[PDB]
């Protein structure tokens, strides 16, 4: 099946998602370090973490988010 | 008088000449503590000093240090940077919350600080933005908090306790307000001894830190960090 | 086989630290060894420090 960027994460707590909207991308201008979550996306095997997160070692601060469609497939809040 | 017993320098004139440039004059040394005393105090001078800085920053529209908002001629890190800069005064507290709010085409100084009354603002002239346009408004809330020594934004988030919300800028604190100090030893006429020097400390601040003020804060923590010696165990 | 993607950019301020590499246009390279304090420095007559 097709795999979708959703706010919700199997197996991690509520501050996980603090940073991540009800899209499940991280707010623009949030700080972040190591581990955190950036979009939240999750795969069928009832799902699998498949999730972008930061490289450990690298912090910084989200100034930009772009999001990229391909036509037929519906666009979310932050398109 | 004697070989046992030292003559005790004592401070003699405060020559203002600016707000910020400033002399003090400390007579009669007695053959060799002029230097000593003039290099320990230019030490704890330039490094001891507690001072007033800002620390965080929020801008009305602002979400982070890489923005811009519309209407001003410059950047936000810019907007920070001129910040930085910022010298105030605080009696009272080592902690208080400005409100700046600006409209119309022209420089937002520093002259745009509500009125805090235990604050006294040495610079009103220091511009930190540049309105372009007409119906555009700044509103910002500044951060002050008093210190010592250069606490960069690393070492104050390491706390990670706060968590502060997104737009919550932080910012470098130099809290130093002394920024150039020059002793100079030379001779002192004192009666008949024909052997005795006077030293001048010519000191250049931000005009947040009374000269003598600094001077007698400079002694006492010689004093303070020398009392173990003296004690030795 | 792809239908979407989501780019985020992550802005990060490096400082001066020991290690890094300076140099000049003359070719003199080299590494930071030591930040000294200001008041550890050589300073003039006026008291400036380099």
């Amino acid at each position: 099946g097709p795999e979708e960027i959703t706010a919700d994460i199997p197996n991690v707590g509520e501050a996980a998602l603090s940073k991540l909207d009800e899209s499940g991308i991280v707010y623009i201008g949030a700080e972040v370090t190591g581990g955190d979550i950036l979009v939240g996306k999750v795969t069928p095997k009832d799902v699998k973490d498949s999730s972008l997160r930061v490289p450990n070692g690298v912090s910084g601060t989200v100034i930009d988010v772009q999001v990229f469609t391909r036509d037929g497939v519906e666009k979310d809040k932050r398109a | 008088g004697s070989v046992t017993e030292f003559l005790k320098p004592r401070l003699v004139d405060i020559e203002q000449v600016s707000s910020t440039h400033a002399k003090v004059t400390l007579e009669p040394l007695e053959r060799g503590f002029g230097h000593t005393l003039g290099n320990a105090l230019r030490r704890i001078l330039l490094s001891s000093m507690p001072g007033c800085a800002v620390t965080e920053v929020e801008i009305d529209g602002v979400l982070h240090e890489y923005s811009t908002k519309e209407g001003v001629q410059e950047d936000i890190l810019e907007i920070l940077l001129n910040l930085k800069g910022l010298a105030v005064r605080v009696q009272g507290k080592d902690e208080v919350i400005l409100t700046l709010n600006k409209s119309g085409i022209g420089p937002v100084t520093a002259a745009d600080i509500t009125h805090d009354g235990d604050v006294e603002i040495v610079k009103p002239q220091h511009v930190i933005c540049h309105l372009t346009d007409e119906n555009a408004s700044i509103s910002m809330r500044i951060k002050v908090q008093r210190g010592r020594g250069y606490v960069p934004a690393s070492t104050r988030i390491h706390s990670e306790e706060d968590e502060r919300p997104i737009g919550r800028l932080l910012v470098d604190a130099c809290y130093s307000p002394v920024e150039r100090i020059a002793y100079n030893v030379e001779a002192a006429r004192v009666e008949q001894r024909t052997d005795l020097d006077k030293l001048v400390i010519e000191m250049e601040t931000n005009g947040t830190i009374d000269p003598e003020e600094a001077i007698r804060r400079a002694a006492t923590i010689l004093a303070e960090q020398l009392e173990a010696f003296v004690d030795l165990r | 086989g792809v239908l979407k993607i989501v780019k985020v950019y992550l802005a990060v301020k490096r400082r001066i630290q020991p290690g890094d590499k300076m140099a000049g246009r003359h070719g003199n390279k080299g590494v930071i060894s030591k930040i000294n304090p200001i008041e550890d420095m050589p300073y003039d007559e006026n008291g400036t420090p380099v």
